[PDB]
């Protein structure tokens, strides 16, 4: 339809190219599957489903902005919503009437948010989570415990200051929702896979007003007025470049889709790492001593929310390498 | 209708309608972006008609296999199950197609892909087969569509003053399979291209080194191939004898050992792996210039490293 | 049968005879035109062939005039019967065997008389004395010379 | 498992096939005639002269090009694919085989204990060795103990009470043991710490 449209002569000179046109089908084929797998690998970390609680205090420590609030139409948590109400950003009509399409993914996005609503409740409520085969309840702020002594720091300094740490938890949330509202540009890297997306597909419809040599872009035009001897050599023009045209659109989604399943890859590598556990590698899983992540579902993607300690106020003392008793 | 057209001379295959749209005083036809016209002006009757291609939007067809049944299912994509006898062309071409175009008790269900016909609807939830849209998969047992599972549901409730701790474990093994290395090709440009013709061998000689171009690019690969396999396999230059004892402290490896008493240079496992991944045609390749090259490292040299790696583990550390 | 129902549509698409299990998008095999919607102005008059074919008298090379044709009907078998045979009869532009299929927003006739050798200089990119000095066609010429 | 099993190995069965797929493609688009007479140069040449058998070749040469360079570019893409397989490979031949990793879900599903390789056509087949817990019990918990006016936290584990006694026991494996001043130490004014229960703990110089 791309190449010939409603052109039967053409079509019959177009079946002269042998697969070329079926290898073209074949290789966007293969990039469409890809990308429900790469879907799948991120999200589905657990088989379990775990039901959201009613409960969203747990020791003082407030998860209602990352869970989806049951007694709400929606069914994604409030910076979701935000994070979904930003990358969303006829020329349809001419990609439908020139053989080009789009196909649904095959997860939607209230599967997508169940996902990661059963990751964060089976991590609150809690812990050996990347098993599963035996989830193991405990208690949050015992699970905090855990989390700090896993970065040095005595878990008697938790359980002290747990009223501070659990205030200075909740507004490291809030400020999440107001820094994404005023910063556009948080979340650009989504932004532009649409975008590169939506400019392929109209640059290759561009391209069928292209004469190509020929002394028209219309297959019409050219058999109307001139007799296969001379038809011939004009069609032959339209067909070349027309394909060339396909070719170089096919062959940018594979070297597009390399680069966004390496992506995924890296992000189903933080799920695990990060999410369903504790992280030893500086600068993997944010900027500081990793405690905990919470992941968050995106239009095209996944946003992660890092918790980690930071150190501050800094004394100096005099020391020494040993001491010299008797 | 679906029909052929000729408007002072202006011709073309397709479906004319009545158009909402206005022409200049002297304009014959419109055309869009690709240079498709979807608008003209009737000769004898001052009236804007639209143009639509016969066919638009995709359809596609849902298949248990051909050595299960002949059923099948017809899925038009992004349309109402209200317009599927309007999109198709029932009335004018379609046969035996009427039976998936027209709606009946039973016939047709609606989902956010599209207009799926011919498949029933469980009502229930399973493990995702034949996807077909989002969220919708079908399977065999005429064809059913169902609405796929993400996992089983449990609910953990939460406890401040408990804790569950483990009094017994297991050990179990698990397997993970990588790719490593690719098949090394290598073609003969001259005889793919041209073959025995000399007056071919003469004109392709004026595209300068486009030729050259591609040899150098499949050599390039086919020289990462044997430096894929060795960055994997390689790990430690020392080679250690593999041990004629395979129980270290009642822990049997003789599975994963190779056995030197035996014909075999490789373990029972991986003998078990060679045989499920084996898997005139050749002749017309290398005619046509094209050819396989072997590997570097022969499979023996891959299994000799596996063994010292095991072999090194079960009886040392700092490997 | 390509046409005939939803799995011979996926046969002929694949190649094949055998189809494997799965989800295929498939060619339109299924709908095509039996019919053709032929649609052309409002015209009953002849083109005046006659006045420039079997004018009594023609103009010379150097002084060639032009005649605008207009609101008739292009219908050259009528040369058959009322008009003597054509030695030359060359179209540029369009195949002389669509003539009959369209309709031009614009026709004109340039005629004059030159020797039998001063014929093969009336067209695109020629030299001589007529095509450098009395008669000169564009590269891009789209019509046709007749002459006899 | 693989016995029983012919998918396991799929991934190495696909590069195979996909090799193989592109090779034959690559023959048959020589049947093609690419708007040319003829597919074949030496019917082409028998019937024209150079005038007109130019323009016939031409097309046939052109069309032979770019289905070449369409194999070559398919293959520089899967070659990219495969060597970032080989680097992933290769780090879990150091980070599993030949060392314990602390990474989740890296080396197994489990807990890592050791890893095995196992040698495969085109490929690295790995055997992972994890530790994995069973038969959970719940027991009762408190975030410290109060002594004597003074709260006492574990050193490692969790206090936990078995339905009469309070002991300390490790998360991953339950194995009480007696609470003691050397299994725990002394830190806090006890009032601060919520959740915090009195008990006796055991001075071992008594
Ligand atoms: C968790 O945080 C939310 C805000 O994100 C708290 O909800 C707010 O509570 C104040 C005080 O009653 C109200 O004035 C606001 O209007 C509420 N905001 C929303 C969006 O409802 C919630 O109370 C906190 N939960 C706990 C246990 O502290
Ligand atoms: C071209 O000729 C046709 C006749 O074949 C004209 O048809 C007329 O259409 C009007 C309606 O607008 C009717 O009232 C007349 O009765 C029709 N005429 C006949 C003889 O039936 C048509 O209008 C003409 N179009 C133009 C632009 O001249
Ligand atoms: C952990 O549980 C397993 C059962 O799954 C125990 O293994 C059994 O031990 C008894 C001896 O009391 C044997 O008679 C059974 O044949 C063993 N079963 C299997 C499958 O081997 C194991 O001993 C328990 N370990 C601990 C520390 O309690
Ligand atoms: C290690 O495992 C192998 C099996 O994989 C054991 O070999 C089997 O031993 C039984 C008992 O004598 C025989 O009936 C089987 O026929 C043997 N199988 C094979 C393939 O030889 C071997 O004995 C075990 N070694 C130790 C030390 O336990
Ligand atoms: C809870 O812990 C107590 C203290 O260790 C256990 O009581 C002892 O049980 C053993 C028998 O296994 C007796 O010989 C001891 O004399 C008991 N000591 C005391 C102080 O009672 C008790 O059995 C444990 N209960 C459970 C369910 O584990
Ligand atoms: C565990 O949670 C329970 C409540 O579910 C806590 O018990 C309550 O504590 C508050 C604050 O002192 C009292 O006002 C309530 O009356 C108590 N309720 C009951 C039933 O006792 C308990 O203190 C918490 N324990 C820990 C370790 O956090
Ligand atoms: C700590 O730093 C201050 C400067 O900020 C310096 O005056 C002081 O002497 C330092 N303390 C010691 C023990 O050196
Ligand atoms: C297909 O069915 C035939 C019987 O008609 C059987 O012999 C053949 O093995 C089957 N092939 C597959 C792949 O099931
Ligand atoms: C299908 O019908 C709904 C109204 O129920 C309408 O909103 C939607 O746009 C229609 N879709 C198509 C493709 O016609
Ligand atoms: C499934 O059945 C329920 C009735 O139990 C009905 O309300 C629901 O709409 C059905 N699902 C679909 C997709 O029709
Ligand atoms: C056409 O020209 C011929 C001379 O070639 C003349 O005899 C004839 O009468 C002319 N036709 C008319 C209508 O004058
Ligand atoms: C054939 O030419 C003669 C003039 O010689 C004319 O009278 C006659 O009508 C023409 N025949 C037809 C069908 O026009
Ligand atoms: C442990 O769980 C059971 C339910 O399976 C519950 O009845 C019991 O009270 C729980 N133990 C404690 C100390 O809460
Ligand atoms: C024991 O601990 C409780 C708090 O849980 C406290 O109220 C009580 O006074 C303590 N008993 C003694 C003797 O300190």
């Amino acid at each position: 339809m791309y190449i010939c449209g409603d052109s039967t002569e053409c079509s019959n000179l177009l079946l002269q190219y042998g697969s070329f046109c079926t290898q073209l089908n074949r290789a966007l084929s293969g990039i469409a599957v890809e990308q429900d797998r790469n879907t799948r690998d991120v999200f589905a970390q657990t088989k379990a489903i775990y039901k959201t609680p009613n409960i969203k205090d747990f020791g003082g420590f407030n998860f209602s902005q990352i869970l989806p609030d049951p007694k709400k139409p929606s069914y994604r948590s409030p910076i979701e919503d935000l994070l979904y109400n930003k990358v969303t950003l006829d020329l349809i009509c001419a990609q439908k009437f020139n053989g080009l399409t789009v196909l649904p993914p095959l997860l939607t996005d209230d599967m997508i948010a169940a996902y990661t609503a059963a990751l964060i409740s089976g991590t609150a409520t809690a812990g050996y989570t990347f098993g599963a085969g035996a989830a193991l309840q405990i208690p949050f702020p015992m699970q905090m415990a855990y989390r700090f002594n896993g970065i040095g720091v005595t878990q008697n300094v938790l359980y002290e200051n747990q009223k501070q740490i659990a205030n200075q938890f909740n507004n490291a949330i809030s400020k999440i929702q107001d820094s994404l509202t005023t910063t556009p540009a948080a979340l650009g890297k989504l932004q532009d896979v649409i975008n590169q997306n939506a400019v392929a597909l109209n640059t290759l419809v561009k391209q069928l007003s292209s004469n190509f040599g020929a002394i028209s872009s219309v297959l019409n035009d050219i058999l109307s007025r001139l007799d296969p001897p001379e038809a011939e050599v004009q069609i032959d023009r339209l067909i070349t470049g027309r394909l060339q045209s396909l070719q170089t659109y096919v062959t940018q989604q594979l070297i597009r889709a390399a680069e966004i399943r390496a992506s995924a890859n890296l992000a189903a590598t933080k799920m695990s790492e990060c999410v369903l556990g504790q992280s030893k590698r500086v600068d993997f899983c944010g900027k500081g001593y990793h405690l905990m992540s919470f992941p968050q579902a995106a239009p095209h993607g996944v946003v992660f929310l890092h918790v980690t300690y930071v150190p501050s106020q800094q004394q100096n003392f005099t020391t020494a390498p040993a001491i010299c008793h008797n | 209708k679906c029909v052929n057209f000729n408007f002072n001379g202006l011709t073309g295959t397709g479906v004319l309608t009545s158009s909402t749209k206005k022409f200049q005083p002297f304009q014959q036809f419109g055309r869009d972006v690709s240079d498709f016209t979807d608008s003209v002006r009737d000769p004898k009757t001052l009236e804007i008609l639209d143009i639509s291609p016969c066919s638009y939007g995709g359809v596609s067809v849902i298949t248990p296999g051909t050595n299960t049944s002949k059923a099948v299912a017809v899925l038009y994509q992004d349309v109402n199950c209200t317009d599927v006898p309007t999109m198709l062309h029932v009335e004018q071409v379609s046969t035996d197609w009427r039976v998936y175009a027209l709606s009946a008790d039973g016939n047709m269900f609606q989902t956010q892909a599209g207009c799926l016909v011919g498949a029933t609807y469980e009502n229930s939830t399973y493990e995702c087969d034949i996807p077909i849209g989002a969220g919708i998969c079908a399977k065999f047992g005429s064809i059913v569509a169902y609405t796929m599972s993400i996992g089983e549901d449990q609910s953990i409730a939460y406890s401040n003053n408990t804790i569950a701790i483990p009094t017994n474990f297991s050990i179990s093994v698990t397997t993970e399979v990588l790719p490593v290395s690719m098949t090394k090709t290598s073609v003969d440009c001259n005889m793919y291209i041209c073959g025995d013709s000399t007056e071919c061998s003469n004109l392709l000689l004026q595209y300068g080194s486009f030729c050259t171009q591609l040899n150098r690019a499949l050599s390039g690969i086919a020289v990462e191939q044997d430096r894929n396999t060795r960055d994997v396999f390689a790990q430690t230059k020392a080679i250690y004898k593999t041990p004629n004892i395979k129980d270290f402290g009642g822990f049997n490896f003789s599975q994963i050992l190779p056995d030197p008493k035996k014909p075999s240079y490789r373990s029972p496992i991986e003998d078990l792996l060679y045989n499920k991944v084996t898997l005139d045609l050749i002749c017309a390749q290398k005619f046509n210039g094209l050819t396989v090259l072997p590997p570097l490292l022969t499979d023996d040299m891959i299994a000799a490293y596996t063994a010292a790696l095991i072999s090194g583990t079960a009886t040392a550390g700092y490997t | 049968d390509c046409s005939q129902d939803p799995l011979s549509e996926l046969k002929c698409t694949t190649k094949s005879l055998t189809v494997e299990k799965g989800i295929y998008q498939t060619s339109n095999f299924r709908v095509s035109p039996s019919t053709e919607v032929v649609r052309f102005p409002n015209i009953t008059n002849l083109c005046p062939f006659g006045q420039v074919f079997n004018a009594s008298k023609f103009p010379s090379v150097y002084a060639w005039e032009r005649l605008r044709i207009s609101d008739c009907v292009a219908d050259y078998s009528v040369l058959y019967n009322s008009s003597s045979s054509f030695s030359t009869f060359k179209c540029y532009g369009v195949s002389p065997t669509k003539l009959n299929d369209l309709c031009f927003s614009s026709v004109y006739a340039d005629y004059f008389v030159v020797k039998g050798d001063d014929v093969r200089q009336i067209a695109p990119a020629q030299t001589g004395v007529i095509a450098d000095y009395n008669y000169k066609l564009p590269d891009d010429f789209t019509g046709c010379v007749l002459a006899w | 498992s693989l016995t029983t099993t012919p998918a396991a190995l799929g991934k190495l069965q696909d590069v195979i096939n996909q090799n193989a797929v592109a090779l034959n493609t690559l023959v048959k688009q020589l049947s093609s005639n690419f708007g040319a007479i003829s597919s074949v140069l030496n019917d082409i040449l028998s019937r024209l002269d150079p005038p007109e058998a130019e323009v016939q070749i031409d097309r046939l040469i052109t069309g032979r090009l770019q289905s070449l360079q369409t194999y070559v570019t398919q293959q520089l893409i899967r070659a990219a694919e495969i060597r970032a397989s080989a680097n992933l490979a290769a780090t879990k031949m150091s980070e599993c085989v030949l060392g314990q990793s602390k990474r989740v879900d890296f080396c197994g599903k489990g807990y890592h204990l050791m890893s095995f390789p196992q040698a495969a056509p085109h490929g690295v087949v790995f055997l992972h060795v994890t530790y994995v817990p069973s038969q959970q019990q719940n027991f009762t918990t408190a975030p410290a103990i109060c002594h004597n006016g003074k709260a006492y936290f574990p050193r490692e584990g969790v206090f936990v009470m078995n339905g009469t006694h309070w002991f300390i026991t490790q998360r991953n494996f339950y194995s009480p043991q007696v609470i003691t001043t050397d299994n725990t130490f002394e830190s806090g004014s006890c009032d601060v710490v919520i959740g915090i229960v009195n008990n006796t703990v055991y001075d071992p110089l008594q």
